[PDB]
């Protein structure tokens, strides 16, 4: 149920350095 | 070995 | 990974290292999909042209890792294999069609800050995200160059490429069970998987539910990071019926 949500990122509402690059490509 | 030894329990 | 960067700590907590015994070496990447199941490429385990035919006792699963070579005491967890399951229609003879395998662990792994499963896509995820130009993320401890090795896990973000462009880049028959990714020569940017990265995940972060999904498995390339070449990835969604069948039975 908790798959794909990273303890050190999504779980804490912190973003990694390049995930915005992925989001910007989803046009 | 380039890899550090693993505790013997895993072997 | 060629022309990538060092992973952040906990950036890819589903990353699995397949580690050979005697002799102690990197075998392949892989990914954690539940507390008992690990996903990889079939060719990591069975590939007769290279005399590769690993049985359960040949290999360990190392989860929660960042450093390639160190034993990451109190962070990584090391798991034994119960059983390997390779797709029965895996085409090792020809083009690595259906390059996919599952491994069941002997004991469930405890999740932590560093150890956490990735999601597998459903039809809707695949349909929304597997589009030319949309970028995914590839991770692994494989070679830094085609012809050296990283201190820590490497990461690269790469765009999915149009099917005709993928086909036109190679003489190999490309099936519907594969997609390709990477930059074109005129795009300027670079990056690819390389030797040691096969079996690892190509992941995308759904903008709908903000979860990471494993869309691909690192399969093969003609060299690494060559101009006009691309990486070829196993299409996880197309093989999910098989995944589901194996997990449901075993
Ligand atoms: C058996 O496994 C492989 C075979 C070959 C190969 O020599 N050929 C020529 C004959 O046809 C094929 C289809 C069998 C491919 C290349 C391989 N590369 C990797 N992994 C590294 C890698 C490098 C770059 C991007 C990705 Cl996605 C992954 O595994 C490979
Ligand atoms: C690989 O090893 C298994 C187990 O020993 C054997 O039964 C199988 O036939 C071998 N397959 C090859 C060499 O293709």
């Amino acid at each position: 149920a908790d798959c794909g949500l990273r303890p050190l990122f999504e779980k804490k509402s912190l973003e990694d350095k390049t995930e915005r690059e992925l989001l910007e490509s989803y046009i | 070995g380039d890899f550090e030894e693993i505790p013997e329990e895993y072997l | 990974i060629v022309e990538g960067s060092d992973a952040e700590i906990g950036m890819s907590p589903w990353q699995v290292m397949l580690f050979r015994k005697s002799p102690q070496e990197l075998l392949c990447g892989a990914s954690l999909i539940s507390d008992r199941w690990v996903l990889t490429a079939a060719h990591c385990l069975l590939y007769p042209p290279w005399d590769k035919n690993f049985t359960e006792n040949d290999l360990l699963v190392r989860i929660g890792k960042h450093s390639r070579t160190r034993y990451e005491r109190n962070i990584e967890k090391i798991s034994m294999l119960e059983k390997i399951y390779i797709h029965p229609r895996y085409n090792w003879r020809e083009n690595l069609d259906r390059d996919i395998a599952l491994m069941k662990l002997k004991k469930p792994v405890a999740f932590s800050d560093y150890i956490h499963p990735v999601c597998l896509p459903d039809r809707e995820t695949a349909a929304s995200l597997l589009q030319a130009g949309y970028k995914g993320r590839v991770t692994g401890w494989g070679n830094l160059k085609e012809t050296g090795q990283p201190s820590v896990l490497q990461v690269v973000n790469l765009p999915i490429v149009e099917r005709p462009v993928c086909k036109d880049s190679t003489r190999i028959r490309i099936t519907d069970n594969m997609f390709c990714a990477g930059y074109k020569p005129d795009e300027g940017k670079r990056g690819d998987a390389c030797e040691g990265d096969s079996g690892g995940p190509f992941v995308m972060k759904s903008p709908f539910n903000n979860r990471w999904y494993q869309m691909g498995i690192v399969s093969w390339g003609e060299g690494c990071d060559r101009d006009g070449k691309y990486g070829f990835y196993t299409h996880v969604f197309r093989l999910k019926k098989w995944i589901q069948k194996v997990i449901d039975q075993f």
